[PDB]
């Protein structure tokens, strides 16, 4: 089954066969949804309000 | 019966007993393994920041 994420987040995928985790940004990976796994991380800017006192 | 079992980069995965022996640990680290029912049990450990 295939799977897309955006440019804002990059796809990991573990899992037979596929022992180095492929890791794509912005784009589609071909996976076997009952012996592969798909984890996601946000490529996003944080505003952070940085206070000392 | 065994079970097919898939593991994130993030993750220690251990499974006790199997294909190569008796007294001995199998060890991993994301990807996957295959577990026997009754002949190897599987266990799992986060590898993440803590602060």
């Amino acid at each position: 089954m295939f799977f897309t994420c955006g440019p804002n987040e990059a796809m990991v995928v573990s899992g037979f066969c596929r022992s180095p985790p492929v890791m794509v940004a912005g784009g589609r990976v071909f996976v076997l949804p009952c012996i592969q796994q798909i984890q996601r991380i946000s490529l996003n800017t944080l505003t952070l309000n940085v206070k000392s006192e | 019966m065994g079970n097919c079992h898939t593991v994130g980069p993030n993750e220690a995965l251990v499974v006790s007993g199997g294909c190569c022996g008796s007294d001995y640990k199998q060890y991993v680290f994301g990807g996957w393994a295959w577990a026997w029912w009754c002949i190897s049990d599987t266990q799992r450990l986060s590898l993440e920041v803590m602060t």
